[PDB]
Order: C-alpha cells, then structure tokens, then sequence
C-alpha cells in the first residue's frame, strides 16, 4: 500500500564528443511500484525507439531500470529523460549534462 | 573472489486485463544471463548472455516450464493475498521474490537465500539456517504455517546448497573470460567552481567490472566525508558500471584533497589529485 | 530412459523379492514404486529423494545415484503382494514421471494341505457339456498350455475364503465334445 | 476421489474418442496418462490452474487435451486409430502432496478402438455345479462360471447369491485367455469359481448367479449384420441350492 | 538453474 519516487540519471555510455557515435542512457530506481513511463527527448522532442532492459529490483524491494539509444550529441543539441510514475503529478524532466 | 547466482521475480495484477504482468530475471554476480516476460511473444526463457547459450534443448524446456509454473504460483498468490488483507478486486497490487546462493573465494557454499514481498514490504523470508522462517505479519504466520505444514524450507535447503551451488559453478566455469574477468575502471578528474569562496571536485570511474568499487575522498592523507557525496553506482550498458565521488572545497586548495579508487581489478588502490 | 525387467518373477510365500530398474539421464532426483493389481490404477509405495535407503513395514527402496540403479525389496512377501510393480521417477524441472515397463510379481500360495483333484461339473441347464476342474493341488505345480487347439486350458488361480483362511488353486479346462473329455492335461514346466 | 467417464470405450477407428475427467474438489494439478497394456503409464500432459505445463508426451497429432474450468478437463483423439488402444488415467494432487510425490488416481478409461465392428461379439455364459464327489471328498462346494467366444476383451464378472454381491470363496480368472492365439485378434475365454460348504450348497433357499458385464456396441453404433447387435450387455447364468 | 518444479503457494 506504499509508493517511492524514482531516482533519475541522464549520462551517456561513453564520454561525450561532438560528432561522435554514443548511447544515452536514462537509469530510473528507487521506485515502487513498477509501472513508470521514460521518454528520452531531443530539444523536447521523444526520440523513438529507445530500448530499456529487463525489470529487476534491489535490497529494499525497489526496482531499477535502464532506458537508453544510441545517439550523436553536439554542440546545441539538448537532451533529456522525462519520467511518469504515480509518485508524479506530472511527468520530471532531467536534462542531460554532459559534464555528469 | 566471492560470487552469487541470484533470480528476481515480480508478478503485478492487473484488473481488467487477463493475467498477471509477470517478470523474471537470472543473474550471476552482476551479469544477468536470462529473462523471461509474461507479455512477450516467445512465452520461453530467454538467454541473455552467451555462456548460457551452450544449454542444450532439455534445459531451456525445464527453464521455461519452471518459470512458467512460477508465475502460476504468484496468480494464486495475487488473490490469496488479496483476501489476507481484504483488499478490492480494483486495485493492482505486487508479487516479488528473490532466491540464491552465495559461494566463497574457494567456490564453496556461504549461503542461501529466499525472501517474499508484498506491495514492495517484507513477507516472509528463510533464515540463515534454511531451516527456519520470518515473517512479517500475522497474513505470513499462516503462510509459514502452511509453508512448515509442507517442508518447502527442506527442498529450499537442498536445492540452495545443492543444485544452485552447483549450477553457479558451472557457469563461473563457462562464462569464465566474462564473468571471471575484472575490468579495471578508467578514472579521470573534472573541477567547477560552485562559489566566490567555493568549487567542486568530481572524481570519476568507468568501465568496471564488478560493480563494487569504493570511492574516498581523503584530505591531507585523512578520510573526508563531511561535504562528500557518492551518486548510485550505474550500468554503462555494455556490461560495464560507472560511479562518481564529488567534494565540496574551499577553492584555491584544490590541490589538498585526494581521491582514492579501490576496485577488484586495481593491483593497488588509486590515487587522484587535480593538477591545473 | 527407464530398464525393467518384464518378468515374470514367481516366488514362493516367505522369500526375499528383489527389483530394481535403471535409467541413464542423471537429473532424475526422485525415485519412486507403484503396485499395481491387474486392472487398477498405480497405488504409491515408497518414495525417495536422492536418499540412499527408505525402510516401511517389509517393504525397503534404495537409490543409488552413481550406478543409476535403484531398488525395492519386500521381505516375507505374501500372496496379496502378487501385482506388477513399477518405478517412477522425475527431476525438479517438471512433475512428469517417467516409468519402467514393470515387473509382474507371483508369490505362490504355501499349501498346507495339497490334495490333488479332478473333477467334473454338471451344465446348470439342458447340455450334456461340461468342464474338468484341476483343484488343491500344489504350488510348485505348473499348469502349462495345449498340445492340441481343440482344448482350452486356463491358468490356475488362488481362492480364499479370507479370515476362515482356507487357500485354493484351480485351473479349468474343456472342450465341445466327447473326444478329450477328462483326458489328459500334462504339466512339465 | 477423481471421476472418470466413460470406464469403457469400444469404436471403429476413424471415430472421435473423447474422455473426461473430475479432479478432486480443491486439487489444482491435473494429469492425464496413458498405459499399454505391456508397459508402464507414459505422461501425456498435466495441468496446473487449467494451463498445460509439460506436454512432451502428447502424440504429435491426433491428440489435444483441454480443461476449461477447474473441474473438468477433456482429452480427444480425432480421428482415434487401433494404436490408441489403452488405459488412460487421470489423476490430481496439490503442491503438498506431489511434493511426496502423491498423486490421486482415476479409475481410468479402458478404450479399445477396432478396425472393424464386425468383430465385436458378446460372452456366451454358463454355470457349472459343484462336483457328485467334491461335496464329501472335502464337505465344501464349487461352482464354475465360464465366459466364452467375446471380442474385445471388456468383461466384468460378479456372483450373487439370494440376490446379494458375494466376494469370499470368489476367485475368478487374473486374465481372459485368447481363444484363438493363431490371431492377433481374437475371440476370448474366461473363468471364475465360487466355493461354499457343502451344507450352503445343498439347501434350497439358495440362489447362485454368475453375472457378466460386456462392454461393446452403443446406441450410436451403425449396425446392420444379420446377427444381433454386439450391444454393451449383462449376460448370466443361474444355479438353485439342492440336497439331490 | 531454477529451484523447480515450482514454488509453494502464500
């Protein structure tokens, strides 16, 4: 009967260079329960076909996800991870920061 | 080193739709090797890293028809559950459960494990011992009367300090230059200011395996973790983790503060300094 | 896979019976034993999960794991156990069982007092036909087959008016006509 | 415990067979199995809360098994061929009990599917009256019931006396024999035997009946030999007490 | 490998 807001982390798999092949990655934990919905933006726009891996869950019962594409980031473009969950009221939006 | 195989399952109801939503996972350390999903169209389990790849036919059949059998477990589950607690027929409600084996640096026996959860709370769990139960609730005491009632902790025990240890074995040994490597983490620095009086230290590590690491700021030579903040170790995704340690300095003296990196994979312990 | 021997044993009342099966898919884990009257269903014995050795009254299974070989012994064995007897068995992926073929058990009647007789029997009705009864005799005595198609002999069978206990063996045998009537019936092993 | 239906079939190939099964109220695994009258049972499939959980021993083909609610399940054959031929049991259980690996069996199905009808033929009955020198070379009596000429073999025996079941001193035959082993297919014979004292045998009152259930033929059965019917039938003979 | 056949029931 009892819900936890998910952590969020927006990073790319390999360190960012403009021009350069990459995934970008959005890691959601620390929820409960399950269902969230995960969009990864472009200048607010949802990239489609992100792909995310299979639920698991830690210690404390909370589950854990990774949603990620392949991407090629530069100079203005400007990414981010939008999250829903019922801990949310509307859907968090954190903005990649290459720098993180 | 030490190892672990672990399975994770979750069943949610779903009123209104027909079945359970119904997920399974395999791991061994921090490396999953299977994966099965109710909503899938294949209805098997599936491999997930190449060593497991070599089973033959028998045992992908005996894998799915297990995993099938246990989300048939949790669809009873759901509802005896419902009843435990009075709750509506409305509302979608969780199944979790994870059971395993932890082997030693000899890959003998350490431990088994069995735990049960309901709307993400403890239910019941087997104890060291594997003899003997926990639970949470006067719901879970009838479980584990039930449970006693049947010697489930029994084949538990046997399959925990039999077959599992066994089978963790087994793939240690198959996949063996993938789980038995260590990738040692590439690690660099990066400086921002925060303040008049005041910038950040960030000291990064990527491209581990394992996923254990221990990040240390030290100042002076001296453990510092007053003003030190560790974010979530986090999947590159190509099988690989990443983790950052970040302290708060009065700047000027960037130079004063030492990061320290340990991981399996380092002959020695690492150590980092900005130089501008 | 699953070897049984078919059989048949035959064993006198008070002896020591002995049977076993192996099989060749390691990962079976549980073995068990059904008996089996002719025309029932299965009934279960005894069951052991990987454990050597299970005793229960006269009845003793043991498995072996290494040698894949696993076994049931019945001491004192008695009429009443004469039945088919099969092993079972499975591992923890599925409670699919695979069985032997089985093995037919006869444990022979101890005849305290043979009295070996033929007799002859009047039809109920109108037919001057009838049949030639083999009774009281011995447990070492086989009732072996025809020499001709033109008699018909069956096997001997043992009746019992149980808790009065007084045993019985009969065998029957008969034919349309006069021309082997009460005429011989040879029994050789 | 578990209800099967029918406890006997007899068609023509080429027929759909269906059987059915009631698994113990409350029990959530159900088995269907099969055994040739040679050999062991063989798993055909079991289910667990109505879903199918190991289906390797079904028959690649004609063969589909069901069970719509949790008190019914159903396994057809269509078209059935000779082959199918057999014993089919149900049987159900609970996770506790199959962890002791205790399951609860049916009385089965006993199923003959023929070739050809044509074949089929009732037992012709008799009874036999207890020996003129039996009685006082032992002071106990013998009656001999003795079925003969029937196809297929689905035959149950029973002896009443004044009109009540009687099973001491009963001892009728473990396997009906081939009347004819030159073919494969052949008509049967079989015996039973019923023992009192001399003293029962030779009283008046006294109402022996040898009773023969056959299984064969049914209503929806086409027919048209000139001989009758080879229908499922009771045939019996009878024998009175007397001191003659 | 799996602990099987299957679980037993809360």
């Amino acid at each position: 009967m009892i819900q936890r807001t998910p952590k969020i982390q927006v990073y790319s798999r390999h360190p960012a260079e403009n021009g350069k092949s990459n995934f970008l990655n959005c890691y959601v934990s620390g929820f409960h329960p399950s269902d969230i919905e995960v969009d990864l933006l472009k200048n607010g726009e949802r990239i489609e076909k992100v792909e995310h891996s299979d639920l698991s869950f830690s210690k404390d019962w909370s589950f854990y996800l990774l949603y990620y594409t392949e991407f090629t980031p530069t100079e203005k473009d400007e990414y981010a991870c939008r999250v829903n969950h019922v801990t949310l009221s509307q859907p968090k939006i954190v903005k990649w920061d290459r720098d993180m | 080193g030490s190892h672990s195989m672990r399975y994770f399952f979750t069943s949610v109801s779903r009123p209104g739709r027909g079945e359970p939503r119904f997920i399974a996972v395999g791991y061994v350390d921090d490396t999953q090797f299977v994966r099965f999903d109710s909503d899938a169209a294949s209805q098997r389990m599936e491999p997930r890293a190449p060593w497991i790849e070599q089973e033959g036919p028998e045992y992908w059949d005996g894998e799915t028809r297990k995993v099938k059998a246990h989300s048939q477990t949790h669809r009873v589950d759901l509802g005896t559950l419902r009843g435990y607690y009075n709750q509506s027929e409305a509302g979608s409600h969780t199944v979790q459960r994870m059971y395993g084996c932890d082997v030693g640096s000899d890959w003998r026996f350490l431990r088994g494990y069995h735990q049960y959860a309901y709307d993400g709370k403890d239910y019941i769990a087997l104890k060291e011992d594997l003899r003997s139960w926990t639970a949470a609730d006067m719901a879970a005491q009838t479980t584990k009367h039930k449970w006693e009632a049947a010697h489930v902790a029994e084949q538990l025990r046997a399959y925990l300090e039999g077959t599992c240890v066994e089978w963790l074995r087994r793939y240690l040994e198959n996949g063996k230059e993938t789980l038995q490597r260590t990738d040692a983490p590439k690690t660099h620095m990066t400086h921002h200011a925060v303040s008049d009086h005041e910038a950040t230290l960030r000291c990064w590590a990527l491209s581990f395996y394992p996923a254990e690491i221990t990040l240390t700021w030290q100042r002076d030579g001296e453990d510092q973790t007053q003003d030190t903040e560790l974010v979530e170790t986090r999947p590159a995704g190509d099988g690989t983790f990443q983790k950052w340690a970040a302290v708060v300095v009065p700047s000027g003296q960037e130079q004063r503060y030492t990061c320290h990196v340990q991981h399996e994979g380092l002959p020695k312990p690492l150590t980092l300094r900005w130089e501008p | 896979e699953v070897e049984q021997d078919p059989g048949p044993l035959s064993v006198p009342e008070g002896a020591i019976v002995s049977l076993n099966c192996t099989y060749s898919n390691s990962a079976f884990q549980y073995f068990m034993w059904y008996r089996q009257y002719s025309r029932k269903g299965p009934e279960l014995l005894m069951y052991t999960y990987s454990s050597g050795n299970k005793e229960d009254g006269r009845f003793t299974a043991q498995v072996d794991k290494s040698s894949k070989y696993i076994s049931l012994f019945i001491r004192d064995s008695q009429p009443s156990d004469s039945a088919t007897y099969l092993c079972a068995m499975r591992g923890d992926s599925s409670y699919k069982l695979i069985f032997g073929s089985g093995t037919r058990l006869l444990v022979r009647p101890d005849i305290q007092n043979p009295d070996p007789a033929v007799y002859q029997l009047r039809d109920s009705k109108s037919s001057d036909k009838s049949v030639c009864l083999f009774t009281d005799f011995d447990s070492q005595t086989n009732v072996s087959q025809s020499k001709d198609s033109d008699v018909y002999i069956t096997d001997k069978c043992v009746l019992d008016m149980r808790s009065m206990d007084f045993k019985s063996n009969s065998a029957v045998a008969w034919s349309n006509k006069s021309d082997f009537a009460c005429a011989n019936a040879f029994n050789n092993s | 415990g578990v209800i099967q239906s029918p406890r006997h079939e007899v068609t023509e190939m080429g027929q759909q067979v269906t059987l059915r099964c009631k698994p113990i109220s409350g029990h959530d695994y159900l088995f269907w199995y099969r055994q040739t009258m040679m050999r062991g049972l063989e798993l055909l499939i079991y289910f667990n809360n109505n879903v199918p959980i190991d289906d390797s021993g079904m028959p690649e083909d004609r063969f589909s098994a069901k069970m719509p609610n949790a008190s019914f399940s159903t396994l057809k054959i269509q078209p059935s061929e000779p082959r199918d031929s057999a014993v089919y049991f149900c049987a159900s259980s609970l996770w506790e009990k199959l962890a002791k690996n205790i399951q609860y069996f049916g009385a089965g199905t006993r199923l003959s599917v023929l070739e050809d009808l044509k074949n089929v033929f009732p037992p012709e009955v008799a009874v036999f009256e207890p020996s003129e020198a039996e009685i006082s070379h032992t002071q106990k009596a013998t009656l001999v019931c003795l079925a003969t000429g029937f196809y297929p073999d689905h035959v149950e025996l029973s002896w009443w006396v004044n009109g009540k079941e009687v099973h001491s001193g009963v001892c009728t035959d473990p396997q009906p024999l081939k009347e004819q082993p030159a073919l494969n297919d052949s008509r049967y014979a079989l015996s039973s035997r019923l023992r009192v004292s001399a003293t029962f045998w030779q009283d008046p009152r006294n109402h022996f009946r040898c009773q023969v259930q056959f299984y064969g033929l049914s209503e929806n059965d086409e027919w048209t030999q000139d001989r009758a019917k080879p229908v499922t039938q009771i045939v019996s003979a009878e024998a009175w007490g007397r001191a003659d | 490998r799996q602990w099987g056949p299957d679980p037993a029931a809360v």
